[PDB]
């Protein structure tokens, strides 16, 4: 086509989706990770994670307002990944890398798994 | 705006 | 913070939101523009448009599944702008520029209004 | 991945 493109559009959309999440506006699911709860938008979760894409395209699970993650999932690791989904920013640290990588593998977030593997290999 |  | 950032993340999220729209997955509103209907995600509309941001933060309108636009709004102009919202790509042409600009003004999409004004000024 |  003969379209023009606005370079910052995708980033501005994601910034606004994050602002809606922070104000709990039109959030439609709560992700339970042991004792912790995280409110989010199903569409953003699906757009970032192979696991959520599978869950919310399921004819029964698409209608659930609560999703309980595997008890082995670390809430801080999930929080870091949820923040990444809404911002493109990953708070990767020596103290959280193992939890972040394990959570990204479970959530099926290949690019996060890739950078975690690379950061781990560099420290050995 | 750019030509993509 | 000491975060790392994935450059393509925002673009990949928007590409997936557009794929969900094309397959009518978790779309939660229909925008009626005279004889035409457009299914979309309220969160994406709010993230791109000052008008939809106002509509869906309203305590009554946030719950509506159908929104009827002003009868002066051109469906093709709306279609072009809805595509822009989900892709960052604007199909701006001599034959549609006036409708696109009028629709962007109504939808409160300042960056689109700006490029339309610039393209019009160049042709006079 | 980059340093933002
Ligand atoms: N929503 C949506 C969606 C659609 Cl529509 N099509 C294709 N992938 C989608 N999302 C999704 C699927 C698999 C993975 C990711 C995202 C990131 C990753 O590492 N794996
Ligand atoms: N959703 C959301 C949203 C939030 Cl949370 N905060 C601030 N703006 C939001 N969206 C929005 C408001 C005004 C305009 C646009 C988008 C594009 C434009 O030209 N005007
Ligand atoms: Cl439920
Ligand atoms: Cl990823
Ligand atoms: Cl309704
Ligand atoms: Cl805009």
């Amino acid at each position: 086509d003969s379209c023009i493109q606005f370079t910052r559009h995708a980033s501005d959309v994601l910034l606004n989706l994050n602002r809606l999440r922070s104000r709990d506006i039109l959030t439609d699911v709560v992700i339970v990770v042991s004792r912790e709860q995280f409110r989010a938008h199903k569409t953003v979760l699906m757009a970032c994670s192979g696991l959520f894409y599978s869950i919310f395209t399921d004819q029964l699970k698409c209608n659930l307002s609560v999703i309980n993650l595997d008890p082995e999932i670390n809430p801080e690791g999930f929080c870091i990944l949820l923040d990444f989904m809404y911002t493109s920013r990953l708070n990767l640290r020596e103290g959280n890398i193992m939890a972040v990588m394990a959570t990204a593998m479970y959530l099926q977030m290949e690019h996060v798994v890739d950078t975690c593997r690379k950061f781990i290999k560099a420290s050995e | 705006w750019v030509i993509p």
